[PDB]
């Protein structure tokens, strides 16, 4: 068949590019030393590095070693320090968030004091890579969209762990962390509350993360269709329009009606993807603050489903019947 | 907690609030997207006497890199072609047209090409992005099977010539083209292929889309060492209007 | 769940787990076996074995004497043994006063 | 009549495709969304053996049936192919929020100031993280993803109902109790 | 259309419980008193939940049933070891059992 465009041909490799500069003099915080790897050249750049480094980098990296180390060691200690225990039991272990009969106020570090360490240290780590998103974007002169999208993300990140237990005024709101234990709050927190399915702003954070998948698809699929007449080369496209983006645009316009351009696709990819831990965070504030069963309040609301039928295997077989008897 | 009215709630109030602000962003969302193409036509050339539910948005200024000046958009349509040879077949609108001539060489259907600028496309540095290997420095082949000096394969079966050099992006570190010496039975002179079009064998290099008696007529550059927009646009479109210009059944119904 | 060898939504309608008039009949004798468990465990199993049993059936830690609950006589099936009929052939077992052979 | 339609719609999309002288990615990504809802209403409800395992066609009542065949297997968080693909469809949001907010802050700088190329995007993520995937290589990760995405859900329904029927915490067995351990 | 069933794998459902056919086989028919048979607490020193049982009934009972149901070979042989203190106390919570919560 025709060539599909998904892993390259022929790989060539030149000197590195060390990257660009201007007054603002990037190249002074600047690594040397880069690589190249042949395994990730066959779908995309080989060249590895070279990275920045500034002050909110190395605070975050710091910080973040310190609450994975905190963590860690606490799972360690649990277990009574015996290393094959500890890898045994790995995927269950967890730090666990404080008593609800300790309020706000400090517990000792045996019931959610190194906790609130660790939370700490987390949310100073993350705070500084935001920082730094921002700082480089504004020395490269440059627009703020990324860390727009990444504030949209530590919206709910801060919801779910920062504002919420302060509101409901208990330490004891937290997510635990662990791999199945937060899983196991996941399911717990939508049966105390009623039903989540119910809560209309998880319905619509649904909407919104169903519609970013489906708009990847259609957009890295119709990339790849038209990079024959040069379509990668979007900015380009943008600056001075060619067939590729003729053929895109008619292409959609044909199949469902209407179309969009070059630069309003990413416009639409914007918006989908940050609007789902908006509306997330909306419906997960909303809960136990205002409403205390959604399944309650959808009965209220009418738009809850009614069934006629009966409950109970007795209305529909016999015990001896499944058996084979 | 306690209701304003009837079972009117905080839940409530912030729901009709994202519903008016969904309704506004979509409205901005399908404006922003109609910078490119219009007002509507119809087939005769003419303004349409429909135009939309939305009104047309405002104009935005861009500022160039190298000196190129600025692009005020939405404005009048610079990328036009100016005759066409192409034919209605029913006196009002909803049908197709039909080529007057030879569709691949009046570059019409799927052979259409965009008028872009005549100049080529340039890196960060201020000089020409694609350039051919014979003229970088330090480039070489790290992996996969080196396509230069292997007989090329036409869609019809016949060995047109051999690949005599490639062209790659320096700042991207990717090859573009791929450039071909003809044999005297099959035309004379280079013309260049894009990468997206060909498959690297062992042996031999195939390319399907065009059949052998018609690699004398693709569009050449102007210089040796670059290629504009235009003539890429040309140079692709060619190409790709072979997948239905190349032979009678490629056009006509499968069933 | 794993008493019994069945599921959640055999006794449940998942959707609303609070509402009686969501539930199956087997919710029902559920609710009468969790009382039906705690009076045996109160009043019969743990009283005795705190007086006779040796130590050597105390448990790990706390020296418990053993318990009983929902698996200790159904053992993964819904219905013990399957729903033989025991009490028909011991009449001896079935009240506490005098055996009625009628 | 719905597996029809969208039969025809995938094949209208060819034929549209055919006609603009393009590729037919498109029409293969649809199709693994097509095989999806077929595996939901067709092949599960054949293995089961009834047709009466399918799903309703009501808005609010088919979020009954995904929360009832989620309970009956206890706790579905412990199926890993439900893992596999809760991560897919996670990294495909990040991935697509980063390439938007990339593409529109190297069109739309600051005001007064030139806009940016190629060049540009590849320096701000080798400063940022370290590697650059480029312009190419972003749209096949992407689909990639999002393909792995839809794959992933289909398999990890097809095998709750007709291969496991225990609870899914107890799968984990086979790691709990690995002669390897003490 | 809700979702609400069990599944189960056919080879399962054809396998039975093992323990029933166990049952089967250690069980036998009452014998119904007659007019002033001898009773077991005239011809033994026995305790009395089991003393003004019948005298057959007593064989069948003790040594078909319980010596076999529970593994104890000389179970209530000695009346000072504890496991023979346990039985009795669990005659009476299996008799209880059958009778207050039917
Ligand atoms: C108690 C509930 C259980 C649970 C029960 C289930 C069950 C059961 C299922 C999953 C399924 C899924 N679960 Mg789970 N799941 C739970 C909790 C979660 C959580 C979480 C806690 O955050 C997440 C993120 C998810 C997410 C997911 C995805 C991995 C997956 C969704 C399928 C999909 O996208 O296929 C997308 C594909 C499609 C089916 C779309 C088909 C589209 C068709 C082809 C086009 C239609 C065109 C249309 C008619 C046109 C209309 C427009 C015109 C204008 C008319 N689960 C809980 C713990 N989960 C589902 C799955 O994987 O099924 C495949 C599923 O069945
Ligand atoms: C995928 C795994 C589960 C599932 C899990 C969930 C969960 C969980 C949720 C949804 C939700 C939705 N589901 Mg469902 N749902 C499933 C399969 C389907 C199928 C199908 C394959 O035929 C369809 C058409 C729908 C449709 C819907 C929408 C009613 C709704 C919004 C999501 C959406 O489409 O945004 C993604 C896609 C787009 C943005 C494109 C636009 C598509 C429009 C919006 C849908 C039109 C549907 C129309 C009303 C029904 C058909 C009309 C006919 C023409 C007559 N579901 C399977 C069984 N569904 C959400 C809901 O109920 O919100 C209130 C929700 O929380
Ligand atoms: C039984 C389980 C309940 C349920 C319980 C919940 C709960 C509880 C929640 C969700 C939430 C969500 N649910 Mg639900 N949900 C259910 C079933 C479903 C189903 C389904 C059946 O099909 C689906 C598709 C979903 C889908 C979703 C998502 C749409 C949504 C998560 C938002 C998001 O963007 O996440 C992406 C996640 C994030 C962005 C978190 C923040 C991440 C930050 C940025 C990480 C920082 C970096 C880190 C600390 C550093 C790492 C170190 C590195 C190594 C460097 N739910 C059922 C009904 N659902 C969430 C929500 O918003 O609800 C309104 C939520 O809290
Ligand atoms: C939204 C509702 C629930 C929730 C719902 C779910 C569900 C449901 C699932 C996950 C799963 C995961 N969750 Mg969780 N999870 C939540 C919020 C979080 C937060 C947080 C806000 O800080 C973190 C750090 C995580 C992280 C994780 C990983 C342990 C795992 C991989 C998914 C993932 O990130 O793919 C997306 C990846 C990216 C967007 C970026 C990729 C970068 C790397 C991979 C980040 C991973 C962090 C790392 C693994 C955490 C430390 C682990 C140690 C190194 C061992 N969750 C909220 C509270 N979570 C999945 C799981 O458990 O699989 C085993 C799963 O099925
Ligand atoms: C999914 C997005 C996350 C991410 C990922 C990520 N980090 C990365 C990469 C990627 C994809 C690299 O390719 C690059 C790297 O070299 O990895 C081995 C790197 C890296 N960026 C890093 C920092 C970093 N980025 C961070 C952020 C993030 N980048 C995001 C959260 C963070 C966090 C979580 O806060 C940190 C700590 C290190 C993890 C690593 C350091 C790379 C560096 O210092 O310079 C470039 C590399 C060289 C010095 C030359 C080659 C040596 C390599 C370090 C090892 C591999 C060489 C081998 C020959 C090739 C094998 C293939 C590799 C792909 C493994
Ligand atoms: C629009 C919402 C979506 C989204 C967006 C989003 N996320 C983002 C961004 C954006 C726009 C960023 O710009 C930022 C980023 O850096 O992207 C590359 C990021 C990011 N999203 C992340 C995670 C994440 N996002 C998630 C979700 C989402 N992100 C949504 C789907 C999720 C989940 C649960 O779905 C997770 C887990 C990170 C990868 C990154 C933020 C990095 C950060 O804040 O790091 C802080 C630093 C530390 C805690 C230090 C950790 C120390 C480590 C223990 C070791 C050092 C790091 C090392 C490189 C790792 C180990 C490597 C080994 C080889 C040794
Ligand atoms: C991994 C693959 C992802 C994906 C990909 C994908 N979808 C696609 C495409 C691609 C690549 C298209 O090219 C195609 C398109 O044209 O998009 C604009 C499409 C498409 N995917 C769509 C929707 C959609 N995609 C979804 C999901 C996904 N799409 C995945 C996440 C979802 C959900 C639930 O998450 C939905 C709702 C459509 C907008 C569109 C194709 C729909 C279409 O035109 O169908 C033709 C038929 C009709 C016009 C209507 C038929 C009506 C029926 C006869 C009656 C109703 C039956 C139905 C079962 C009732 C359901 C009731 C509900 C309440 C449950
Ligand atoms: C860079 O590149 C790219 C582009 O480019 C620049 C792009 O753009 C895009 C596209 C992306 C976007 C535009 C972003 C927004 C997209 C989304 C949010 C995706 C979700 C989409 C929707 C919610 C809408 C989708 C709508 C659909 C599927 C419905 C449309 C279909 C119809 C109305 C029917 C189609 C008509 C048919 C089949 C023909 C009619 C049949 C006949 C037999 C004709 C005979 C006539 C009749 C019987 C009667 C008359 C019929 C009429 C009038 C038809 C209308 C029907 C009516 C009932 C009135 C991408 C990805 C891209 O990457
Ligand atoms: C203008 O274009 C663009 C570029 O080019 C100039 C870019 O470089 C980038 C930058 C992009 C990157 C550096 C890569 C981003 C990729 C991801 C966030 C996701 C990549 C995938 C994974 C990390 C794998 C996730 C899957 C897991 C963990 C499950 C395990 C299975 C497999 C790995 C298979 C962007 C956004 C862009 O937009
Ligand atoms: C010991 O062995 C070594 C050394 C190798 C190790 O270090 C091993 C380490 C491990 C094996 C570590 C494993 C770690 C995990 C598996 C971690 C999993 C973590 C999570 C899933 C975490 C989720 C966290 C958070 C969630 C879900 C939501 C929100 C959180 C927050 C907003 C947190 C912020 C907290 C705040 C702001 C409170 C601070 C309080 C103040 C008073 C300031
Ligand atoms: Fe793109």
């Amino acid at each position: 068949p025709e060539y599909q465009n998904i892993f390259t041909q022929v790989q060539v490799q030149g000197p590195a590019e060390l990257g660009v500069d201007n007054e603002n003099n990037l190249t002074e915080e600047r690594t040397t030393g880069t690589g190249f790897s042949q395994l990730i050249g066959w779908i995309g750049n080989a060249q590895l590095g070279p990275i920045y480094l500034g002050w909110f980098g190395i605070i975050s990296l710091v910080t973040g070693t310190l609450w994975f180390n905190i963590v860690g060691f606490n799972m360690l200690s649990q277990v009574g320090y015996s290393i094959p225990e500890f890898i045994r039991q790995l995927f269950w272990l967890a730090l666990e968030p404080p008593s609800p009969e300790y309020g706000l106020r400090m517990p000792p570090l045996d019931d959610g004091g190194w906790f609130i360490i660790a939370s700490f240290f987390l949310l100073v780590s993350v705070i500084s890579w935001w920082l730094r998103t921002y700082q480089l974007a504004e020395m490269h002169k440059m627009g703020k969209h990324v860390a727009w999208a990444f504030a949209a993300a530590i919206w709910l990140f801060l919801v779910l762990g920062l504002f919420r237990p302060i509101l409901m005024g208990s330490w004891s709101e937290a997510v635990p962390y662990g791999i199945f234990p937060h899983l196991d709050w996941t399911t717990a927190f939508s049966i105390r509350y009623g039903n989540l399915y119910y809560n209309p702003f998880h319905a619509l954070s649904i909407v919104f993360l169903y519609g970013s998948v489906l708009l990847f698809a259609m957009h890295g699929a119709t990339i790849l269709a038209v990079t024959r007449f040069g379509g990668d080369r979007e900015l380009e496209q943008i600056y001075d329009r060619g067939t590729a983006s003729e053929r895109a645009g008619l292409f959609w316009r044909w199949t469902m009606g209407f179309n969009a351009t070059m630069e309003g696709i990413h416009r639409w990819a914007w918006w989908f993807a940050v609007l789902t831990p908006i509306t997330g965070g909306i419906g997960i504030l909303l809960t136990g603050t205002v409403v205390d069963n959604w399944f309650l309040w959808a009965v209220e609301h009418n738009f809850a489903p009614d069934y006629t039928q009966d409950y109970g295997y007795e209305a529909y077989t016999t015990y001896d019947g499944f058996l084979g008897r | 907690e306690e209701t304003f009215f009837g079972n009117f709630d905080l839940a409530s109030l912030s729901l009709w609030l994202f519903y008016g602000f969904f309704a506004l962003l979509i409205y901005y969302l399908q404006t922003e997207n109609m910078r490119e193409g219009y007002p509507l036509e119809d087939e005769d050339g003419n303004t349409a006497a429909n135009q939309g539910p939305f009104p047309l948005p405002k104009e935005k200024t861009f500022k160039l890199q190298h000196g190129r000046g600025e692009l005020t958009l939405p404005g009048e349509d610079v990328q036009r072609r100016d005759n066409l040879a192409l034919r209605k077949t029913a006196h009002g609108n909803g049908f197709p047209m039909e080529p007057t001539g030879d569709p691949m060489l009046d570059g019409v259907g799927p052979a259409s090409w965009s008028k872009r600028r005549d100049v080529p496309e340039l890196d960060a540095h201020g000089h020409p992005k694609i350039v051919p290997m014979s003229a970088a420095e330090g480039f070489g082949v790290s992996a996969g099977t080196d396509p230069r000096g292997l007989p090329v394969m036409a869609g019809d079966g016949e060995i047109v010539g051999l690949v005599s050099d490639m062209w790659i992006d320096e700042a991207e570190q990717l090859v573009r083209y791929l450039e071909l010496e003809l044999d005297p039975e099959w035309g004379d002179g280079k013309r260049l292929v894009q990468r997206q079009m060909v498959r690297i064998k062992s042996d031999r290099v195939k390319v399907r889309s065009i059949y052998g008696k018609h690699f004398k007529n693709v569009p050449k550059t102007k210089s040796p060492n670059q290629v504009t927009l235009l003539e890429e646009d040309k140079i692709m479109a060619y190409y790709a209007g072979g997948t239905l210009y190349a032979d009678e059944s490629r056009l006509e119904p499968q069933l | 769940s794993n008493s019994l060898g069945r599921n959640c939504v055999f006794c449940h309608n998942s959707r609303a787990f609070y509402d009686p008039a969501q539930h199956t009949p087997q919710w029902a004798t559920a609710m009468l076996g969790i009382s039906m468990v705690q009076e045996l465990n109160n009043e019969w199993i743990v009283p005795i074995g705190e007086a006779h049993l040796p130590p050597e059936r105390l448990g790990p830690v706390y020296n418990d004497v053993p318990k009983l609950a929902c698996k200790t006589c159904h053992k993964g099936y819904q219905q013990p043994l399957q729903g033989l009929n025991v009490v028909a052939d011991w009449p001896e077992l079935a009240t506490t006063e005098g055996p009625f052979y009628d | 009549c719905a597996i029809g339609a969208f039969v025809s719609w995938a094949l209208r999309e060819v034929e549209i495709c055919r006609k603009l002288g393009m590729g037919y990615h498109v029409p293969f990504a649809f199709s693994v969304a097509i095989f999806a809802y077929v595996t939901l209403v067709v092949f599960r409800p054949l293995l089961m053996g009834a047709w009466g395992h399918g799903f309703p066609y009501g808005i609010w009542s088919h979020l009954d049936w995904v929360s009832n065949t989620g309970y009956a297997y206890l706790h579905f968080h412990y199926n890993p192919a439900h893992m596999l693909a809760v991560t897919f469809f996670f990294t495909t949001t990040l991935a697509l929020a980063l390439h938007g907010a990339l593409v529109l802050s190297a069109a739309n700088p600051p005001k007064g100031e030139e806009v940016k190329g190629p060049d540009n995007e590849d320096t701000f993520f080798r400063d940022f993280i370290g590697y650059s995937i480029g312009t190419l290589g972003i749209h096949r990760v992407g689909l990639l993803l999002a393909l792995n995405a839809g794959f992933w859900s289909a398999v990890c329904i097809i095998i709750s109902g007709p291969v496991w029927t225990k609870g899914w915490p107890e799968w984990w067995n086979w790691w709990l109790e690995m002669p390897i351990w003490p | 259309g809700t979702g609400m069933s069990v599944p189960e794998f056919v080879s399962d459902l054809d396998t039975p419980d093992p323990t029933i056919e166990v049952f089967l086989a250690s069980t036998s028919d009452p014998v119904i008193p007659e007019e002033g048979a001898q009773t077991a607490g005239e011809a033994y020193e026995n305790v009395d939940p089991v003393l003004a049982d019948l005298t057959v009934e007593n064989y069948d009972r003790l040594l078909a049933a319980m010596r076999s149901w529970t593994g104890i070979p000389d179970l209530l042989e000695d009346p000072d070891h504890y496991q023979s203190k346990v039985a009795i106390n669990m005659i009476q919570m299996n008799q209880t059992i059958n009778e207050e919560w039917a």
